[PDB]
């Protein structure tokens, strides 16, 4: 651990207000922006609860020290930066509201699926009777048993 | 007149964010300050990476505080509550018990059928 | 021309392989039949396939 | 996509025949005598011409001809044209054969309905 | 290759009956292949086989003769049973390449008879069940620790059935 | 090699125009040639029968009763 | 990308940066040109009026209702240029922008050819080490007298001194490596 | 062809000479759009946008709130596409 | 598969109508044509499905390299919005593009026509979902529409490309292959259809509306699209948003199913399966 | 088999007696040839397995491994010449000897007729491994990792000791040959239901099962590269080899006493595969990849169908070679980067063109690309698992999709993307690094040509 004191590494949930302001230094944040992850004992500890926004909408023009993570050097990394990376989940505002999206998409899906059902109920079939194959519907050639002759299926003219 | 409606995804854009438009003097003071923390950190990366005569690895300790927080500062901050042990048993034994009654029932259906003589097992000369 | 180089040299080899390994080994190059039609002769046996009947439908 | 669908789905029913079971009345519902269809090709001729089972129709015989003139006349793929018309025609003449059978079954079922009201 | 273990049907080919003035683009090419691809190769190959026939050598088959099986074998006598689990593990393979041949002989009979496979190729599929119903009846339930003692039991569990069912029919 | 042009219609080489008109004209020669020799795009060449003109004798429609 | 981000945004830069997104999102709707150039000088009108509102409150109430009018009247697929974010050719030729500190591990054979190239390269590396001291000192002697620090860095202010923290704005991998 | 500065220089000059508000016989590099050519800030948004469409790339917002000399535009464009 | 092939045909085609990226429109057309290919396999007509695969390869390959020519000749502009009047500036690719476009729209006596209308009338004659039959035909009109969208925006319009013009397609390596495939696109359907073995026993007997349906729907598809493109040139109704979006941002399957699944599948590993 | 072993022992005298400067080449060159003598065992022209002598035997299952165990010693000694080149000339000769003893012991364990010979040699391999991990381990936590590696194996080991002494009294000899040709059929009592667990549990522990696999992620993290190669390639497979030879007895119980493990493994396969999806330490991700691809194996050595066992033998040899390759290249990044973090070091192909080709082939071996023994293996275990219950494809079907995702993510965020701005400049690749890789993959290409050799006993 080259140059890392325990107090320069994370610690326990900041209980007293002086500890919440000490941690905010460790993490190079503003003391009024350090909002520890809720204390429900799932391990987060003192790690800052940074806004859940993906690196996708981090200004795409600024010279980010780490270009591809669109993260500067020192800025507190997000807990789930392994998911909000540009190559994965996005949380980038969308011109259409999310609900509107979910409803519309699935509506389409449902209407389609349904209409397809209306279809199977009412199919489209030309005015043509059934096709007629010779012999006994090709009983033997459809691989039928040579020994056992089939009930003759005959087809008459017109 | 549809109003954009940020969801945990598809969040509220910068514009259309009421907070941003109106802000108290204190707020500006914050922002004017947060830049300072960043500018400070920026001028602590930019004259150590642009330093001639350097071979050592710029460390990015903000990433080292992240990994330690995520794989070596977890169990020292574990307190067994409810919503954690109920949810810590449904996850380990829940499906593990689900599939057992999925595989037992199938394996038992199969065995019965084989025993009674129905399963065809045709052209199956391998297993 | 060099064209022949990597079209002819590879070919001889392949042929060497296909006519003296594959061909030789059993069921390595199998075909279908030759689609004989009524009235066409079978070279190997000498038989002449019997012709069809004289359907006179016409009316095209 | 004809009007047959309209007649069955929309509006009336029990008149337009069911696509399945088209041949549903006795082969002679008043048909005095009807010679069964005739198959020109021998079950073997087909098996030797390797005609796909589906293509073994009552036109299998004009097909074999086409295929003959397509193997022969090989370098020329544009010259077995009369043979294709023939096959196709044979295929139409049975396409209409099927059309006629369907219409006959339609009308016959109507007969039933007409006869039905004679009843009471 | 034995024409009888890997059979192969006689060939029937329609004779050439051209009905077009145009010249077949295949016949010309072959006439070349036969000269610029076959002759050159043909020459080399022969020269191979004469190099072989000078110091012609031979290799035999290693006939394994029979030996007491399990049912003849004492219980606990690891010597006899060892010699007899091998005699079976050996026939577990000889009885497996046989099934490899029926897997193969068939495959060919459905490439050689397309569009007729439904019918012409039923000499073998009748055999692929006459051989599969047997392989299923001596070697299938067994674990990966297949041993002659277990085939002896897989059988003998069922020899009851061909004796309980039979007696049952009474 | 050609020369960059600013706010002007790029000069065109003889070949660019001729090859372009060549490919298009052959497309039209082929469409016209086949249409004349084989006009079965419309009607195929087999006419649909009017299913509603089949004398009741034709279909086996017994005389009602 | 070059200049540093201001801390907070003014009223103006927010208005004047809508005039860009707006007009540029009006040229996706107006695919043609005469229609566009028309429908756009009509846009300026909208911004042209309500230019002299002195009532800030009002101004920030026209802006807040402009950017919602816009969000709901934007094009899903606008015209974003290539080499700009999101659109193509953005990071295309970055696979070929190697970072230039890699020519330092080249085998003496490789660097044997390309001879004058490394003769000028060694000059520039002498420039870089010859000023790090005067630079960092400058960066510091001119340090802020307050915690208010912006990422803006100072110019040279003396002859011979190289405008500071410059080794990576100059010596940047070329854009199109090709 | 690659963009030589003395060309890019003329190209940016040219387009402005086609903007009606900016006199065609005075626009002179080093003639600040706003304090010399006397153009509205609202205009400068457009003047830049024209350039972004003459040279086919986007001058980022923060770097373009300052393209006011009619020359800054000529070195910034050139510095962007690496024209020495 | 008849059902899902049918849904993809229209779903992809409708998305293609509003896409403004030239390569994207062609790609959606790749999916829509394969949707038709899926439909024929679903109607158990395997041989003709294979016939479309071969004919599909010639023309789609042409259109994409045609746009390759336009994109490379222009300063890497991949958007129909800034590309215009390629017909006069670059007749060689424009000629190749329209040859390909008409083949895509099943112009009579071109490679698409020999295989595509066989598939269309197959549908019109088989017993099938009514919803599938209707969508496949309007999908065919949509193929004409987006085909119309490409040539109107890319070729027949006043130029909107960046002002300096440097276009060269003279390089043999551009023309030759484009020229060679163009010959294939013009003659391949003729050659492949006659040569292949008789198969499928098609039904050439149809009421004339169904026999000519593919031809007419393709014709009015362009007709209606040409009408809509004209409406654009006028000075009016800058913005038009009639569900245009659902069409323009891929039916919203990308916006929603790509942000939820990768988010709920990774959150569960880190937060629940790994750490808990 | 004392040429694969005695000449090996003599390596120890050579590492010690040889010159400090020439110690490395004498040892690596000689064990390459030691591997060549190992290849002679592959000459089996008959089914009768090869019983070299009373205590030493080699059957199809052991032979494919003995050769791998002999093969990696050369490679291990080539991958640790860098780190361990900063030592005092007597710390090296200890590390080299430690590596030498591992394959001496492992060669014998894989080539042992008496099951308790397996146990004594089986549990001895921990001594050399714990020293390699604890003494040379870089991180502060290796003392902890060593404890985890010793206790999980040891607590499992003493039950097996009691069980094997137990069967010796019940049957009268622990000789694998006889035990096979003798009637040992457990009687489904409650006690036997315990015997079975006693014998399998020790093997199931070092073959990380979902329940007890925490030892392997911790151990490989701080272990030096040579220790991580040994643990993944040969050490974990010791557990599989044991399960194949021990379930010859306990024949009836595993029919119904396996369900617990089978379900533990298949669900485990999914969760272990998934957490690979977001793990920041590359060595961490390869280790969980190793747990999941080994969870498939315990689910084939328990279904017990000929193909399973054959799939298992294929996958174990194949995954062994692939994992090392991944652990070896992970180390090359670690030594120049100086950090295990996956997020740093992005874009390497831009600066290390070939290592990236090795990275790509290693990942394609990691996921199941088809002309690879890795796929043949999974395809077979998949088939049998399907036979056990058609539903198994769902769980063995979520693993395939996840396995593709993490394997490519290792390539996408380590060997592609924009280059890291200026980490300590990354010196070019040594020829040793590249060969150490080539030596791993060239055998993977050659074995895939003729899969029959690693096909198992079934
Ligand atoms: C991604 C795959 C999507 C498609 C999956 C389903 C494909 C078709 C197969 C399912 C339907 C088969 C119907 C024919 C009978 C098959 C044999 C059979 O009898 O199945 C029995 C099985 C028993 O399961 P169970 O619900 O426990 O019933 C206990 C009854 N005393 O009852 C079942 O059939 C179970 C059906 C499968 C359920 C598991 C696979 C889908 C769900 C995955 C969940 C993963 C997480 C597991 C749970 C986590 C939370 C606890
Ligand atoms: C896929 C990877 C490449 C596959 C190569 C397949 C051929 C491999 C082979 O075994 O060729 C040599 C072969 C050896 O002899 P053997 O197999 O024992 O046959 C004896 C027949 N009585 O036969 C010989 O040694 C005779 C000499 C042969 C020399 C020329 C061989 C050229 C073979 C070209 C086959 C190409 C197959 C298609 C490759 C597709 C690759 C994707
Ligand atoms: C009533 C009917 C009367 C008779 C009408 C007959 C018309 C039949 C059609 C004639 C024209 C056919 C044709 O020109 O084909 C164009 C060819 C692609 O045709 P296609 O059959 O699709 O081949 C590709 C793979 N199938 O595309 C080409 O071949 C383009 C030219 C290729 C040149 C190749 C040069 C080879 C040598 C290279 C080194 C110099
Ligand atoms: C037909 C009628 C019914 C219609 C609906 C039926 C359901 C259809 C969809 C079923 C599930 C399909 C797969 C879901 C994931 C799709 C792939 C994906 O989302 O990756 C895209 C993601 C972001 O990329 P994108 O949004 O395209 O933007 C790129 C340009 N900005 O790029 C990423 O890298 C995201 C992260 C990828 C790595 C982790 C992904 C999760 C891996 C394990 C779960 C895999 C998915 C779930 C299991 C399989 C389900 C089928
Ligand atoms: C704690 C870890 C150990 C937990 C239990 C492990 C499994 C049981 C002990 C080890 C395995 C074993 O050999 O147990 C079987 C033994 C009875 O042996 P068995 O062969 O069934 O003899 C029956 C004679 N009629 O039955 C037993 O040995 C029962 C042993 C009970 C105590 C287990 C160890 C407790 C350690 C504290
Ligand atoms: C042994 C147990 C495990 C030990 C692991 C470590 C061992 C290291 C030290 C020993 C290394 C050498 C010994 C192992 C390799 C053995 C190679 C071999 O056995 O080749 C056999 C092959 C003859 O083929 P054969 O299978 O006899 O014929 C089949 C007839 N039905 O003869 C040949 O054809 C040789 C051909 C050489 C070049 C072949 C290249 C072919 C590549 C094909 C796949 C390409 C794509 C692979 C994708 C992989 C993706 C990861
Ligand atoms: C295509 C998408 C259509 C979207 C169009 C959009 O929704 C409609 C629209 O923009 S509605 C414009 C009204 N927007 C204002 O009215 C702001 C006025 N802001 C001020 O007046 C300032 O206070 C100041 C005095 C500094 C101006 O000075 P300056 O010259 O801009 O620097």
């Amino acid at each position: 651990a080259f140059h890392m004191t325990k107090d320069m590494l994370p610690g326990s949930y900041p209980r007293t207000p002086e500890e919440r302001a000490a941690a905010a230094k460790k993490y190079n944040m503003r003391v009024e922006d350090y909002e520890p992850y809720p204390d429900d004992g799932m391990g987060y500890g003192d790690y800052p609860m940074l806004p859940n926004r993906s690196q996708h909408e981090r200004d795409p023009w600024y010279q980010w020290d780490h270009s591809e993570l669109r993260m500067n050097w020192g800025e507190p990394i997000h807990w789930d930066l392994d998911m909000y990376i540009r190559n994965r989940v996005d949380t980038s505002p969308t011109p259409v509201s999310w609900d509107v999206m979910c409803k519309h998409l699935f509506g389409f899906v449902a209407f389609m699926v349904f209409m397809f059902w209306v279809g199977h109920v009412f199919p489209s079939y030309q005015p043509v009777g059934p096709k007629q194959y010779p012999y006994n519907n090709l009983y033997l050639e459809r691989g039928g048993d040579p020994t056992k002759e089939p009930e003759p299926v005959v087809h008459y003219d017109i | 007149g549809s109003k954009y409606k940020p969801a945990p995804l598809a969040t509220l854009p910068s514009t259309l964010d009421p907070a941003e438009y109106d802000v108290s003097p204190e707020t500006r003071r914050a922002q004017v300050e947060r830049l300072s923390i960043r500018a400070r950190l920026k001028r602590e990366y930019l004259l150590q990476y642009n330093d001639p005569k350097r071979v050592s690895h710029i460390e990015d300790p903000a990433l080292i505080r992240w990994t330690y927080a995520r794989s070596a500062n977890i169990y020292p901050n574990f307190r067994p509550t409810p919503k954690n042990s109920l949810l810590g048993a449904v996850a380990g034994f829940g499906p593990l018990i689900f599939w057992y009654y999925v595989f037992k029932t199938d394996r038992d259906r199969k065995e019965r059928l084989i025993q009674e003589g129905k399963l065809d097992r045709k052209f199956n000369i391998s297993y | 021309l060099f064209a022949v180089s990597h079209v002819l040299i590879p070919m001889w080899f392949v042929h060497y392989y296909v006519k003296y390994h594959m061909a030789t080994k059993p069921y390595t190059i199998v075909s279908s039949k030759p689609r004989i039609f009524p009235g066409d002769t079978i070279l190997e046996t000498g038989e002449v396939i019997p012709p069809m009947r004289d359907f006179p439908d016409q009316h095209h | 996509m004809g009007a047959h669908l309209t007649r069955r789905y929309l509006w009336d029913a029990s008149v337009e025949p069911d696509p399945e079971k088209i041949p549903s009345f006795p082969p002679d519902l008043g048909f005095p005598e009807r010679k069964e269809r005739v198959m020109v090709a021998t079950q073997q001729e087909m098996m030797d011409a390797q005609l796909t089972l589906q293509q073994r129709d009552y036109c299998a015989h004009y097909l074999i001809r086409l295929l003959k003139c397509k193997r022969d006349s090989f370098p020329n793929f544009l010259a077995c044209k009369h043979e294709q018309h023939d096959w196709d025609y044979c295929e139409h003449l049975d396409y209409v054969k099927r059309m006629k059978e369907f219409e006959r079954e339609r009308r016959l079922l109507q007969r039933k309905k007409r006869r039905a009201l004679k009843e009471a | 290759w034995d024409k009888d273990v890997y059979p192969e049907p006689p060939s029937r080919t329609p004779a050439p009956s051209p009905q077009t003035s145009l010249p077949n683009p295949i016949t010309y090419l072959t006439k070349a292949y036969d000269l610029v691809v076959d002759w050159p190769v043909t020459l080399v190959r022969e020269f191979i086989e004469r190099q072989h026939a000078k110091n012609r050598t031979y290799y035999y088959h290693r006939q394994y003769r029979r030996v007491p099986d399990i049912t003849e074998c004492k219980e606990g006598d690891v010597l006899c049973i060892y010699e007899a689990e091998m005699q079976w593990r050996r026939d577990f393979k000889v009885d497996q390449e046989i099934m490899n041949i029926i897997q193969e002989r068939l495959k060919a009979c459905q490439q050689r008879e397309g569009e007729n496979y439904q019918q012409n190729c039923a000499k073998e599929l009748e055999q692929f069940t006459k051989v599969t119903k047997a392989y299923q009846d001596r070697y299938l339930d067994l674990g990966a620790y297949y041993s002659a003692r277990k085939c002896l039991a897989k059988q003998k569990q069922r020899m009851l059935e061909e004796r309980k069912a039979a007696r049952q029919e009474a | 090699h050609i020369q960059p042009r600013y706010r002007e219609f790029p000069q065109l080489t003889r070949s660019q125009v001729i090859q372009g008109e060549f490919l298009s004209s052959l497309m039209w020669f082929w469409i016209l040639w086949r249409f004349w020799h084989d006009s079965d795009a419309v009607l195929g060449h087999f006419s649909y029968p009017d299913p509603s003109q089949w004398t009741d004798e034709e279909l086996g429609i017994p005389p009602d009763d | 990308a070059f200049c540093a981000p201001p801390a907070y945004l003014t009223h103006q830069q927010k208005v004047l940066r809508l005039y860009k997104r707006a007009l540029r999102h009006l040229e996706s709707w107006c695919i043609h040109r005469d229609k566009y150039r028309y429908f756009a000088c009509l846009m300026r009108a909208r911004f042209e009026e309500h230019k002299n509102e002195k009532d800030m409150m009002r101004a920030t109430q026209l802006l807040r209702e402009a950017e919602e009018e816009f969000w709901q009247n934007q094009h899903p697929q606008p015209y974003i240029f290539p080499d700009s974010p999101g659109g193509t050719s953005f990071e295309r030729y970055e696979c070929y922008k190697v970072p230039e500190w890699c020519l330092d591990y080249w085998h003496p054979s490789e660097k044997a050819m390309y001879p004058d190239y490394f003769s000028k390269r060694e000059q520039w590396k002498k420039l870089r080490m010859e000023s790090w001291d005067r630079e960092v000192k400058q960066l510091q002697e001119e340090t802020s007298p307050d915690g208010i620090m912006t990422e803006a860095l100072p110019p040279a202010r003396r002859e011979g001194d190289l405008p500071p923290l410059w080794w990576h704005i100059v010596t940047r991998p070329r854009e199109r490596p090709t | 062809p690659p963009l030589t500065l003395d060309g890019i220089k003329d190209r940016v000059l040219y387009v402005l000479k086609l903007y009606d508000k900016i006199d065609p016989e005075k626009l002179s590099v080093n003639s600040h759009f706003m304090k010399d050519l006397g153009l509205d800030s609202l205009d400068q948004v457009e003047i830049i946008m024209a350039m972004e469409d003459e040279f086919g790339f986007e001058i980022p917002d923060i770097d373009a709130e300052k393209l006011m000399c009619p020359q800054e535009i000529v070195d910034y464009i050139a510095d962007k596409k690496d024209v020495y | 598969m008849l059902c899902l092939g049918a849904l993809t045909t229209l779903f992809t085609a409708i998305c293609a109508l509003t896409q403004n990226d030239i390569k994207k429109i062609i790609a959606f057309s790749t999916s829509s044509q394969l949707g038709l290919m899926m439909v024929t396999l679903g109607m158990n007509q395997p041989h003709l499905a294979f016939l479309h695969i071969c004919t599909h390869a010639f023309f789609k390959a042409m259109l994409f390299m045609c746009s390759g020519s336009i994109i490379h000749s222009l300063a890497d502009e991949q958007d129909i919005r800034k590309m215009g009047n390629i017909t006069k500036i670059m007749p060689f690719t424009s000629s190749c593009l329209v040859i390909g476009s008409l083949a895509l729209t099943g112009m009579p006596f071109l490679t698409g026509f020999y295989s595509k209308d066989l598939i269309i009338e197959a549908i019109n004659t088989c017993n099938t979902n009514a919803w599938a039959l209707l969508i496949t035909l309007i999908a065919t009109s949509m193929t004409a529409m987006y085909s119309m969208r490409i040539i109107y925006f890319v070729t027949m319009t006043k130029p909107r490309f960046p002002p300096l013009i440097s276009i060269n397609e003279n390089d043999p390596d551009l023309m030759n292959p484009i020229k060679r495939l163009a010959f294939g696109s013009i003659f391949a359907g003729f050659v492949i259809s006659y040569n292949i073995p008789p198969t499928s026993i098609p039904v050439l007997t149809m009421p004339w509306f169904l026999k000519t349906t593919a031809l007419i729907i393709s014709v009015l598809g362009f007709l209606i699209a040409l009408e809509l493109n004209n409406l654009t040139m006028k000075l009016s109704m800058n913005k038009a948003n009639p569900y245009s979006s659902f069409s323009t941002l891929l039916g919203f399957f990308p916006s929603i199913i790509h942000r939820i699944t990768p988010m709920k599948s990774l959150n569960l590993s880190l937060k629940t399966s790994l750490t808990l | 088999m004392l040429k694969i072993i005695l000449p090996s022992l003599m390596l120890l005298p050579l590492t010690w007696l040889s010159s400090p400067k020439k110690t490395w080449t004498n040892v690596t060159s000689y064990s390459f040839l030691i591997s060549l003598t190992s290849l002679t065992l592959l000459w089996q022209t008959d089914e009768n397995y090869k019983n070299f002598s009373n205590m030493f035997s080699s059957d199809p299952l052991s032979t494919p491994l003995i050769i791998l165990t002999a093969w990696l010693l050369p490679l291990m000694l080539m991958a640790s010449q860098n780190h361990l080149k900063k030592d005092n000339n007597v710390l090296q000769k200890l590390y080299i000897s430690m590596l030498i003893s591992l394959q001496i012991l492992l060669i014998m364990t894989f080539s042992a007729t008496e099951l308790i010979m397996f146990y004594i040699l089986f549990e001895a391999t921990l001594i050399p491994t714990l020293i390699i991990i604890t003494r040379w381990g870089n991180q502060t936590e290796r003392l902890n990792a060593g404890i985890y590696f010793l206790f999980y194996t040891l607590i499992g080991s003493i039950p097996l000791l009691i069980a094997l002494i137990l069967i010796q009294n019940h049957v009268g000899t622990l000789n694998l040959m006889i035990l096979s040709f003798t009637t040992h059929t457990l009687d489904a009592s409650w006690s036997n239901n315990l015997l079975w667990l006693a014998c399998m549990m020790a093997f199931l522990i070092k073959m990380p099962l979902y329940g007890v696999h925490l030892w392997l992620p911790k151990a490989h993290v701080e272990a030096p590269i040579a220790g991580s190669m040994i643990l993944a390639a040969i050490l974990l497979k010791l557990g599989s080899y044991g399960m194949i030879r021990i379930s010859i007895i306990l024949d009836p119980l595993t029919k119904y006493m396996a369900y617990p493990f089978i379900l533990l493994s298949l669900w485990g396969m999914i969760m272990t595969s998934s957490i690979c999806l977001r793990q920041t330490d590359l060595k961490s991700l390869i280790a969980y990849s190793s747990v999941s691809h080994m969870a498939l194996v315990i689910a084939s050595i328990m279904i017990q169908t000929p193909w399973s066992f054959m799939g298992a033998t294929m996958l174990m040899i194949a995954h062994g070679l692939t994992s090392s390759l991944l652990f070896c290249l992970a180390n090359s990044n670690y030594e120049r980067i100086h950090s295990r973090t996956m997020i740093m070091a992005r874009g390497l192909q831009m600066v290390f063109p070939l290592m990236a080709t090795w990275w790509l082939m290693a990942s394609l071996a990691n996921l199941a690309l088809p002309p690879s023994i890795n796929l043949m293996g999974e395809l077979f275990i998949t088939m049998s698992l399907f036979s056990w219950s058609n539903f198994t494809i769902i769980l063995m079907g979520i693993n395939i999709i996840i396995t593709g995702m993490y394997s490519m993510y290792m390539i996408i965020t380590t060997q592609r993307g924009k280059l890291t701005n200026h980490m300590i400049n990354l010196q070019p690749s040594h020829t040793r690094e590249l060969t150490l890789m080539a030596l791993h993959m060239i055998p993977l290409i050659l074995l895939t040509t003729s899969p029959k050799l690693i096909t198992g006993l079934t």
